[PDB]
């Protein structure tokens, strides 16, 4: 299992955010890395964060991944409209909780 | 102050890619026109004093020699006959005077050696490679199951497929190591190192799910893949204890040649006595240990998950069971009775099928057609390692599980290769000295670079020609070769240092590229080490020293200009 | 390279259903094909994998028993067949392929997705 | 079916002169013919009349005795090409 | 050509290599020489005969 | 029967090929060549037994 919190949050454009992805398989072995997918609804997913901090062409830099080991991170300098969405991170067959920002 | 000093043969090396080439030890294909006669002996030295590393995964002699088996393969049988005029209506009933839909008997109209003269012929077929025609009346019916896909082949009935336990040898200029560590997982480092020139005896040998032949791993079961983390990854596991297992194909069989055209003749299958499916054994009681020992070497990367195996999975005939060829006979059993949580104490024998054509490998082009052999067979091997894929989900039971698989050729010769690996060399060596212008081959790279100064003769004068479809490679192995050594010879001139090997000059060593303590280069530095930090200023270093050999001719010159 | 589905699907309480996967764009013999069922309101999971060079396959133990997968190399299609259906079925589902062979473990070509219901 | 037979024939030669010319390295006696060196002759390898040797001999019948122990008198002078040059650069390693 | 005094040497016609190499040379040349040609395959068909 | 009935000689055995009709076999007075680092050597005796 890996762990996605929180589910959501009360967000505001202009923000910038990070969300935490924790593992748990921390077994065996290069080293153990992860990938950040989006998706809005409606629509195929699609990737962002590749290897652990390496993102994907074409998407704005402010989109960003982090971490190592356990603990890593989806970050955001400042969300902007369309960026609202949902999100996951994958390291192998699962896949987290995800998340979706949205307003009041 | 010091000076800039170059030797020539120091034992340095860079890997990279290349092309090794055949060596064999009287129609065999591979042996027969190809490949050199073997070294009588391995010329293997010991290195200590150094360590490196492999990846066996990411490696190049596996796949080179892939495309040259399927060449070989493939040239072999370029000259045998066509089988296309055969694919005729087939008017068939089933098989035996005394159902067994395992094989089904056929007859049909077809050519003789003249062109308007029409004949009636029989033959029997396994089920396998006949198809009904259609999805239409006349159950009688059928076509063989290439022909609406593509034509084969019958092979040369001499040519036969025993592997033969090839070595391959490289280019001078170039050096095989061996890593000695007997638990080496295939990707990392290694210590106890030693350098030979050509491989040991490979066959080149095929199968799916198990690995016929070969060899154990001494010391004791070993496992090795890419990352056992990624289940998709291919798992491969070696055993320590070779287990025996025979085939058969209890029956009694003869070729029936009909000329189909003015010089081709098609070998058709026919039967003396009763008709047995093929079959084996093996003894169960030895399998039970191996795999106990195995599932614990499993717990140990798994300490928390049980242990088990099903039957494959499911897919193609040859990756669904095991697939293997017996002197030449296309054999597939299904190993349904072996991948279980329970066996016998008592022999296990299996039931197998046969196949007549061929798809030797998925491409359909070289699709073939293998020719009844007369008389029962038999053929009696060993098992010493088997591919292992694992499921993929974690069970919240912990019911780990692993599954056979393959189908990757390229793996199979891996499971050997993993020991080897290829280098280079480049034995222009340059460092700082006080003085100022006026065998074992590569065994001294185990000491430092001026005590190990003493030998480079030996490096000099092995690496040139030692050596003495197929001859383009050693064509272009040796020119490149030679090409690369009148480089060197050239470069060695250009400086004046020709006909030397500890030549000085007249370039006084730069600090910038480096103040090390020069005792230390010269008693406590190797030159696998020395090498690289030295790579920054070798163009500078160059320049300098052709300056130097321009500047001294031409003043020569100048003060004999009289 | 483009991912391409069946339209959607409706079928009765015990039955099974196939639904198909068109590849095109690049050689349909060398990636890994993964397929992924996603409920409504619920996060990816995983189904399993076919290689397309010799129909391998795999499958977590949650689905096994219960899918098959099978490829036609004549028209480069994947097929999957999912038997004894039940409501928990009904769902989209997504064939995926890798952007390089080494890693096989990305996603960066999707089909549309289709949706299949029981009654 | 052409090509190749000259090819070969052409790389082979240039391979075998590339060797002798390189041997000819080793000992210290590239560029020239009449090379002398440091190692004394051997008695056990033959004591013919070395008048008779340089005046009544013909090279054919003089290798056929001599080629016993050709290699003896490589190892021999490759060690003295090795003990030379090493030995310059040591008084001249200053 | 050169002439050689005071040389004296031996022969053995019989076991030789340049005849055998060039006899596959031969036959190699020919084969190759007759490769473009038609085939006449399609020719073997009943040939009904009578005197010339 | 049918005696009128005749075929090739070779079909039962083997298929033939018409030579391109333009090629010609008049022998051409080939010479043969040596490779450097190799001599080729005449025997002036015109009564050598051809082993000796
Ligand atoms: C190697 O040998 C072993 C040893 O036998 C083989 O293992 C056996 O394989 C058979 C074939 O799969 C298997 O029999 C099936 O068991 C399943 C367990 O539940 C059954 O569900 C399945 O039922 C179908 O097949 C029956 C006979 O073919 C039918 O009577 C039945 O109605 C089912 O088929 C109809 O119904 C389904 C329902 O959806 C439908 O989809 C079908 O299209 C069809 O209309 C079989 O009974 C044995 O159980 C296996 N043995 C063991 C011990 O488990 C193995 O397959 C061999 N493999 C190779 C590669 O050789
Ligand atoms: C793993 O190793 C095992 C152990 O060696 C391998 O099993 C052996 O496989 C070889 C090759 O298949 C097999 O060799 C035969 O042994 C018979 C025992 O007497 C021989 O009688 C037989 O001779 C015939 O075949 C040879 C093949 O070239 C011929 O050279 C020979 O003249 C004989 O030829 C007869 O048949 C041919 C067929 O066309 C015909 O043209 C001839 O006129 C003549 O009638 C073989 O030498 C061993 O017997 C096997 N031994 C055991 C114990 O099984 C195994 O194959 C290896 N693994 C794999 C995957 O192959
Ligand atoms: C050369 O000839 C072979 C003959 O086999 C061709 O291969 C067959 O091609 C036909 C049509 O192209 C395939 O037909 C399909 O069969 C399905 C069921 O039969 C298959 O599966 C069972 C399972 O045990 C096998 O026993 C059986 O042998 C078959 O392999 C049908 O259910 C299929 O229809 C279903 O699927 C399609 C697509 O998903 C749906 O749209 C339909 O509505 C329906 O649900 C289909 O009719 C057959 O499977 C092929 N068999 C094999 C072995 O390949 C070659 O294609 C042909 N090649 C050339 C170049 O001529
Ligand atoms: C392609 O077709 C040719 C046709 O000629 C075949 O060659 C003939 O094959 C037949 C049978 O295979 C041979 O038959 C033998 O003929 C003997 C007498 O005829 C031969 O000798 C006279 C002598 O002048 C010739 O004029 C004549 O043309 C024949 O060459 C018979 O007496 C033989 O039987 C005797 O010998 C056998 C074995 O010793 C005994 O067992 C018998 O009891 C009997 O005593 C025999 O019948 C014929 O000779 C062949 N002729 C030639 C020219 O070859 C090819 O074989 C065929 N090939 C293919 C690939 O299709
Ligand atoms: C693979 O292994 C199997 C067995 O694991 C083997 O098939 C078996 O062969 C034995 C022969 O060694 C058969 O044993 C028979 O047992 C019955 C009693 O039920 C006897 O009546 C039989 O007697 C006949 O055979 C004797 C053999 O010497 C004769 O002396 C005697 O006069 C009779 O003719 C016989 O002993 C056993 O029945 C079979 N198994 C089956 C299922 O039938 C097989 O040969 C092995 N094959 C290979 C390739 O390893
Ligand atoms: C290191 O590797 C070398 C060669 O792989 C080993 O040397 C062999 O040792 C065995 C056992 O004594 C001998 O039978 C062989 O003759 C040796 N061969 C050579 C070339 O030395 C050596 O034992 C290994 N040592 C360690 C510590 O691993
Ligand atoms: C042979 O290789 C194995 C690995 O292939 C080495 O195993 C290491 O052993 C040391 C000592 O216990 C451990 O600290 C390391 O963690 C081990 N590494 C691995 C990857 O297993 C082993 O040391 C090597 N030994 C020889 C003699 O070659
Ligand atoms: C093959 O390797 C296995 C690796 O474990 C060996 O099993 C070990 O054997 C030794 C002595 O035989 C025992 O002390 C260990 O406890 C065994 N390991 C385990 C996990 O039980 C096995 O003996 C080897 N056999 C052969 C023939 O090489
Ligand atoms: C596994 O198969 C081998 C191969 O037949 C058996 O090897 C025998 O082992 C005993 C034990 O000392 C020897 O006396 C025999 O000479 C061996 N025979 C052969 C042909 O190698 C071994 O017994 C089998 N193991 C089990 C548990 O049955
Ligand atoms: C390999 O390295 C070791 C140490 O790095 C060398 O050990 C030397 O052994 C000789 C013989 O007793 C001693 O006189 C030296 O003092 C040792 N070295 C040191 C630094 O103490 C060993 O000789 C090396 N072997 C090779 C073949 O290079
Ligand atoms: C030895 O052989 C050489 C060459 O085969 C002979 O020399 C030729 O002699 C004839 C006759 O006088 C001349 O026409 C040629 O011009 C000579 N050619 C050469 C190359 O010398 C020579 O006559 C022979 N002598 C004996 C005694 O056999
Ligand atoms: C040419 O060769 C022939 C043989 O090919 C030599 O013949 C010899 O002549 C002497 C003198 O009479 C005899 O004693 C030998 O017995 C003969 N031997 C043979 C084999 O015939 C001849 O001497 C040679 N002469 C020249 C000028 O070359
Ligand atoms: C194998 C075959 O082609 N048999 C046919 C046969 O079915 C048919 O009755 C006959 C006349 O048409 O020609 C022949
Ligand atoms: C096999 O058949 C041949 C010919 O029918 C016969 O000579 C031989 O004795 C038979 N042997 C066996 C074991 O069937
Ligand atoms: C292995 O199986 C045993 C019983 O067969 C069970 O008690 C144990 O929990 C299993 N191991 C794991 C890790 O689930
Ligand atoms: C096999 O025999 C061993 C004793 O050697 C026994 O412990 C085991 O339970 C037996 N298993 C089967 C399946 O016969
Ligand atoms: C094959 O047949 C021969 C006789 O034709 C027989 O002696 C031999 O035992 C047979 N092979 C097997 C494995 O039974
Ligand atoms: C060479 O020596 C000069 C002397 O000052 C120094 O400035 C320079 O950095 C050194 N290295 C190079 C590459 O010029
Ligand atoms: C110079 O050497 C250092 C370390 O040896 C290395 O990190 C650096 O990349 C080198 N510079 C160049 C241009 O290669
Ligand atoms: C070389 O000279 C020594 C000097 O005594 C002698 O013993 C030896 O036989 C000679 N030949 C060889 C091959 O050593
Ligand atoms: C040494 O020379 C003699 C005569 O030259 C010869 O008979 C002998 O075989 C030679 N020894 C070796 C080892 O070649």
């Amino acid at each position: 299992v890996m762990s996605q919190s929180p589910s959501s949050l009360a967000v505001s454009l202009g923000e910038r955010i990070t969300l935490s992805c924790k593992s748990s398989l921390t077994l065996i072995y290069g080293e153990n890395y992860l990938a950040w997918y989006q998706q809005k609804p409606g629509q195929s997913p699609k990737l962002l964060i590749y290897s652990t901090s390496t993102r994907e062409s074409g998407v704005p830099d402010r989109f960003t991944g982090s971490g190592s080991g356990t603990d890593f991170t989806l970050t955001i300098s400042s969300v902007k409209a369309e960026d609202l969405a949902v999100y996951y991170c994958q390291q192998y067959e699962y896949f987290g909780g995800g998340t979706k920002l949205e307003i009041k | 102050n010091l000076w800039v000093t170059v030797y020539y043969g120091v034992p340095v090396w860079k890997e990279a890619k290349t092309t090794l080439f055949c060596a064999s030890d009287v129609h065999n294909v591979w042996a027969t026109h190809a490949c050199v006669p073997t070294d009588p002996n391995p010329q293997e030295v010991v290195l200590e004093n150094v360590t490196e590393n492999f990846n066996m995964w990411k490696n190049d002699m596996v796949d080179q020699m892939q495309e040259d088996v399927i060449s070989i393969w493939d040239q072999s049988l370029k000259p045998c006959v066509k089988l296309t005029p055969l694919c005729v209506t087939l008017h068939c009933t089933n098989v035996t005077i005394s159902m067994r839909e395992e094989m089904k008997n056929c007859s049909f109209n077809t050519t003789t050696v003249i062109r308007d003269k029409i004949q009636k012929e029989y033959a029997l077929f396994y089920k396998l490679d006949i198809v009904p025609i259609e999805g239409k009346n006349t159950n009688t019916g059928y076509r063989l199951i290439n022909c609406n896909t593509s034509t084969c082949t019958q092979a040369c009935p001499k040519v036969t497929f025993d592997p033969i336990p090839i070595h391959y040898c490289a280019p001078a200029g170039y050096a095989i190591l061996k890593c000695n560590n007997k638990t080496f997982n295939g990707k990392g480092p290694c210590n106890n190192v030693s350098t030979v020139q050509c491989t040991h005896g490979i066959k080149p040998v095929v199968s799916t799910q198990l690995l016929l032949n070969g060899s154990l791993a001494e010391e004791e079961i070993v496992i090795r893949s890419k990352n056992l983390a990624d289940n998709a990854k291919i798992i491969i596991v070696q055993l320590n204890k070779s287990v025996e297992i025979v085939c058969t194909r209890p029956n009694n069989n003869t070729r029936r040649s009909i000329r189909i055209g003015p010089g081709q003749t098609f070998y058709a299958t026919d039967i003396i006595g009763d008709i047995r499916q093929a079959y084996c054994n093996i003894s169960g009681r030895n399998w039970s240990e191996a795999v106990n020992q195995v599932k614990k070497k499993l717990k140990e990367h798994f300490p928390h998950k049980n242990i088990s195996f099903q039957s494959s999975s499911g897919g193609d005939l040859e990756i669904t069971t095991h697939s293997f060829n017996c002197g030449g006979e296309f054999f597939y059993c299904n190993t349904s009775g072996l991948f279980n949580d329970t066996i016998s104490n008592a022999t296990i024998m299996l039931p197998c099928r046969i196949k007549q054509i061929i798809n030797m490998w998925q491409e359909v082009g070289k699709c073939i057609y293998a020719p009844p052999i007369k008389g029962n067979i038999t053929c009696k091997s060993d098992i010493t390692g088997l591919l292992l894929l694992r499921d993929g989900g974690n069970t919240a039971n912990n019911a780990e599980i692993f599954r056979p698989g393959g189908g990757d050729m390229r793996d199979n010769w891996r499971s050997e290769l993993y020991k080897y690996k290829v280098v280079k060399i480049e034995p222009l060596g340059v460092a700082p000295t006080r003085c100022k212008r006026r065998l074992v081959f590569l065994g001294a790279a185990g000491s430092t670079m001026g005590a190990a100064s003493m030998t480079l003769t030996v490096q000099a004068r092995n690496l040139l020609s030692g050596i003495v479809v197929w001859g383009i490679k050693q064509l272009q192995a040796r020119v490149l070769a030679v090409e690369r050594y009148l480089r060197d010879q050239q470069l060695l001139g250009i400086w004046g240092c020709s006909g030397k090997l500890i030549c000085c000059t007249n370039v006084p060593w730069n600090s910038s590229w480096s103040n090390r303590n020069l005792s230390e280069i010269w008693d406590n530095m190797t030159w696998l080490q020395w090498d690289k930090e030295i790579s920054n200023y070798t163009q500078i270093i160059y320049g300098l020293l052709e300056e130097s050999q321009n500047q001294q001719e031409k003043n020569e010159q100048d003060l004999l200009a009289l | 390279v483009q991912l391409v589905q069946s339209g959607p699907e409706v079928k009765e309480p015990g039955a099974s259903v196939r639904v198909s996967c068109k590849a095109t764009g690049y050689t349909f013999t060398d990636h890994f094909i993964h397929w992924v069922r996603q409920a409504p309101g619920q996060g990816l999971d995983w189904m399993g994998w076919i290689n397309p060079f010799r129909g391998g396959t795999n499958y977590p133990q949650k689905f096994q028993g219960r899918v098959t997968m099978t490829r036609d190399t004549s028209f480069t299609t994947a097929y999957m067949e999912l038997n004894r259906l039940r409501s928990d079925d009904t769902a989209v589902y997504f064939c995926a392929r890798g952007k390089n062979s080494d890693y096989n473990w990305d996603f960066q070509h999707w089909g549309q997705g289709t949706l299949v219901t029981v009654s």
